[PDB]
RNA sequence: AUUAAACCUUGUACCUUUUGCAUAAUGAACUAACUAGAAAACUUCUAACUAAAAGAAUUACAGCUAGAAACCCCGAAACCAAAC
């Protein structure tokens, strides 16, 4: 094989940044906080699994029940098609019955 | 280009040997390489 | 112009006369003239343990750490905290003044 | 791999048994950290191990250079010339204190 | 004046209660100017670093979400047509261009998808994780007990220099009771230095104090800590969600 | 092994595969990069609380909650729709 003849740059880390600092704050908000709100709310990510988790067959399902009215043809078909591969599998192959 | 420092540094050691090896330099006293000390290493050479 | 105070040691010996201060510091603090079995006193009382462990902090420089500031039940596990030292030299620098043998030679890069 | 390798004769430095014994391990020196979890190790010995062994062997000439440091490591100089360098990188003190006593021997 | 503090929640008979040096952010020679007393259930708890470590876990996981995405054999552009016929070319046999085995070919197990790692543990689980953290900083005398946070200039040189003179870590975590009634002359000061962070008493995680090295608690909010936690235990299972009206709690 | 590179002594390529045998039969000129095990019903292990556990709907004649722990790749002849 091959390897680099010279030093990669190196990289530098500032672990006292302002989101590196304040990760975590708000964590406990639900308990300290009299329950108003869950800590599951505070995530930041994709509608449809904020505060969910499953396989990637419920996750394909869960991703079309949400925005499958707003999604690209394209997209769309692929997502159909990815559901129908996926449950072949897991409903009819596997090492174990 | 794969990710990573520490391929890379071991390499840089086998290129040391590659030059060191193929053109050696001159030989250098003990004295001027590092950890000397005169008055300790004579006395452990009457011990 | 608010001028910290240069930083203080955190290396305590004992007096020899430790038992001079506390005795005398206890009279003061309750003006009982050091009743017999003073150290069997207990310091339950938030405002007399406050008044003790502080006054004596001040004199001697050091302080009960929180982490032990409850297992002071009794004058006398007070009398016993101060008595121990406390020793900043790290382990190293016992090594230095160890005088090790000529043989064995140690330079500190820090 | 006797085949692939080299090989020699059994042989002494300067007929060491004939007349006296003289020690052949002529240096070790050992490089630390302060604040290392990797060197912890070497420094329990360094803490009590190496006075003891500094007295047993007066002929070895000990060099301790604590420094910011990755790997722990322990050279050693015999009197022919030849050196040797063992990692002793998270070994415990029983370790370091088996290992050095090899290379003096 | 001794400012003493004694615990406003029945402690039990057989355990004694914990203490705590009261001190002053105001002066530099403020160090002691009163005494507390911390609930032992809360600043006493058996020590166990496997809550510490369910909890951190916790901590960086169930936010996590990857958005790491590969596309598959079918999702790869083109590949429709049979390259060959199976026999006489004295090649192996193949069915798409864009197989797992070809390169510009679909990834075989990638990462599909965003994915999400969201779980959260029990109640008490967490709560519990809070009260370790607080007694491992109390014995390590990394916990310093305050009065309030007020202090005589806003100038961010004099808070570093007092963590020197008092011998606190070179990072410092400040909690106060609420986010609206702290002071100015702390915020201005707490913004402009990157090791002092503060956060208020609601917003207290086992995660923040693994990082910072000394934790400084105003009395109100030891106060508040002990009976958020202390309620943890001594309560039913929830009949609802706790936000809706119940009989004894706020 | 050897003083000595070769002479002297010992030794029926590899994988897959056949029965647990090959002097068979498949596959490989060589190098670099790429190229195939994935899910938590039941079980085990680890903790929280405990006739109760769970942050609403669940389970319970010691349970309940959370964590960790699992099930591949390539290849037909074909079939249907719509263009060309
Ligand atoms: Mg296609
Ligand atoms: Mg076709
Ligand atoms: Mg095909
Ligand atoms: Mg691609
Ligand atoms: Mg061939
Ligand atoms: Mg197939």
């Amino acid at each position: 094989a091959f390897v680099r003849l010279t030093l990669p740059p190196p990289k530098v880390v500032d672990r006292w940044n302002e989101k590196r600092a304040l990760f975590g704050v708000y964590d406990n908000i639900g308990i300290l906080g009299n329950f108003e709100k869950h800590p599951k709310e505070l995530i930041k990510g994709p509608v449809w699994l904020r505060g969910w988790r499953g396989n990637e067959l419920q996750r394909c399902v869960r991703k079309k029940k949400f925005v499958g009215n707003r999604m690209f043809i394209e997209d769309l078909h692929n997502l159909n098609k990815r559901i129908s591969y996926l449950y072949k599998h897991f409903n009819r192959h596997g090492k174990y019955r | 280009v794969k990710k990573g420092f520490r391929a890379a540094f071991r390499f840089q050691k086998e290129l040391e040997r590659w030059r060191l090896l193929r053109c050696p330099p001159p030989p250098v006293r003990r004295s001027e390489k590092p950890n000397w000390d005169y008055h300790a290493e004579v006395q452990a050479f009457g011990s | 112009v608010l001028v910290c105070p240069p930083l203080r040691s955190r290396a305590y010996t004992p007096p020899s006369d430790l038992q001079s201060r506390l005795e005398s510091h206890i009279k003061e603090v309750l003006g009982s003239s050091l009743p017999n079995n003073w150290q069997d006193i207990s310091l339950d009382d938030g405002h007399m343990k406050f008044r003790l462990l502080a006054g004596l902090a001040d004199g001697l420089g050091h302080a009960v750490p929180n982490s032990r500031l409850h297992q002071m039940c009794r004058v006398r596990d007070v009398l016993d905290f101060y008595n121990v030292p406390v020793q900043d030299k790290s382990k190293f620098d016992e090594l230095v003044a160890s005088n090790l043998p000529p043989n064995l030679k140690i330079s500190w890069s820090y | 791999t006797g085949r692939g390798t080299s090989s020699r004769f059994l042989t002494s430095v300067l007929h060491n048994g004939l007349g006296r014994y003289v020690q052949q391990l002529q240096r070790l020196s050992l490089s630390l950290s302060r604040d290392a979890p990797s060197s912890r190790g070497a420094r329990e010995f360094v803490e009590r191990e190496v006075t003891d062994f500094a007295r047993r062997n007066p002929g070895v000439v000990v060099y301790v250079n604590p420094r910011p440091c990755a790997m722990p490591r322990i050279v050693a100089e015999y009197l022919n010339g030849a050196v040797r360098e063992e990692n002793v990188n998270s070994k415990s003190v029983e370790e370091i204190k088996s290992l050095v006593q090899k290379l003096a021997d | 004046d001794p400012v003493l503090r004694k615990c406003e929640l029945r402690i039990p008979v057989h355990r004694r209660p914990v203490q705590a040096w009261v001190e002053s952010l105001r002066g530099f020679e403020q160090e002691r100017i009163g005494l507390a007393e911390l609930h032992p259930d809360v600043f006493a708890t058996a020590p166990r670093l496997d809550i510490v470590h369910q909890v951190a876990i916790w901590q960086r996981n169930f936010r996590r979400i990857s958005y790491a995405n590969t596309k598959t054999r079918a999702e790869v552009s083109g590949g429709g047509r049979k390259p060959w016929q199976q026999k006489g070319s004295g090649r192996a046999r193949h069915g798409s261009i864009r197989s797992p085995l070809w390169r510009g070919g679909g990834v075989a197990h990638g990462p599909r998808g965003p994915t999400s790692y969201y779980y959260m543990l029990p109640m008490k689980v967490r709560a519990l994780g809070l009260k370790v953290a607080l007694t491992v900083k109390l014995m390590q005398d990394d916990l310093h007990i305050v009065d309030s946070l007020e202090l005589p200039t806003a100038d961010p040189q004099y808070l570093t220099e007092l963590a020197q003179y008092r011998h606190w870590g070179s990072s410092v975590l400040l909690v106060d009771l609420t986010h609206e009634e702290m002071p100015k002359n702390v915020v201005a000061a707490t913004s402009g230095l990157n090791s002092f962070n503060l956060i208020p008493a609601v917003g207290l995680n086992v995660y923040s104090m693994l990082k910072h090295q000394t934790l400084v608690l105003t009395l109100p909010s030891v106060a508040f800590l002990e009976d958020k936690l202390l309620w943890q235990d001594s309560r039913y299972t929830p009949l609802y969600p706790f936000r809706l009206p119940y009989s004894d709690f706020p």
